[PDB]
């Protein structure tokens, strides 16, 4: 926001069968693609190595209010209930997820975020005014930091 | 009694000789590991580039 590096992005999370898609989305200035990616990057590493617990808890409170909030009214309702038979096998009700997230604290955000992130080779899709957009060595050497 | 002589005054001109040459040998072995890992470095970072395919796509 400071520094108009984007327009917009978004973190996803996109679930199939036995794998998915973990990562973010933006849109930005030809001129400001590195630079995003740098910040964007620096965030994956920032919480596998060292999240903090009122951060973890500020997440926490997102997604327990993100869950929450979605299941408003009949629609969302019915097609929670109609994926999560397909996907899980049954409806997960919301006192679980609680126990689920509940059960999260910086420890754990660390942990698993190291699992999926740290290190790890990533898929990239560019599309436009691309000519700044980081050449792969320099996004695959951004999946890890020289010191932990 | 030249043979020794020669023998002699090459070591006379060159001390090193001996010296010289078992670095020689450690530098031709270190040579012998680092050359071909330094080229297998080189050939991992720029294998994203000699793999790429380009695609040419006008309306
Ligand atoms: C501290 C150590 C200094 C150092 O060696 O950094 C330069 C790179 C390794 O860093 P990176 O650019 O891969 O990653 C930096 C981003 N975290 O070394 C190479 O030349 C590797 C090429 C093969």
């Amino acid at each position: 926001a400071t520094n108009k590096l984007c327009q917009s992005f978004q973190t996803f999370n996109i679930c199939y069968a036995d794998t998915g898609l973990l990562g973010a989305h933006f849109v930005c200035d030809h001129m400001s693609i590195d630079d995003m990616m740098f910040v964007l990057q620096g965030q994956w590493m920032r919480l596998c190595t060292s999240a903090t617990e009122s951060e973890v808890l500020r997440g926490k409170n997102l997604l327990r209010n993100a869950l929450v909030s979605h299941l408003d009214g009949t629609t969302p309702v019915c097609e929670d209930i109609g994926r999560s038979l397909l996907t899980y096998g049954r409806r997960i009700p919301l006192a679980e997820w609680e126990s689920r997230i509940a059960e999260v604290d910086a420890r754990v955000v660390r942990e698993v975020c190291s699992k999926y992130f740290y290190d790890q080779c990533p898929a990239v899709a560019g599309f436009g005014p691309i000519e700044q957009l980081p050449d792969y060595n320099r996004i695959r050497s951004g999946m890890f930091w020289l010191r932990f | 009694v030249a043979k020794d002589v020669c023998t002699f005054l090459r070591w006379a001109a060159e001390p090193e000789h001996d010296h010289r040459k078992r670095m020689g040998l450690k530098m031709l072995l270190m040579m012998g590991l680092l050359l071909p890992l330094v080229y297998a470095m080189k050939r991992h970072k720029w294998s994203v580039l000699k793999s790429r395919k380009l695609a040419y796509r006008p309306p």
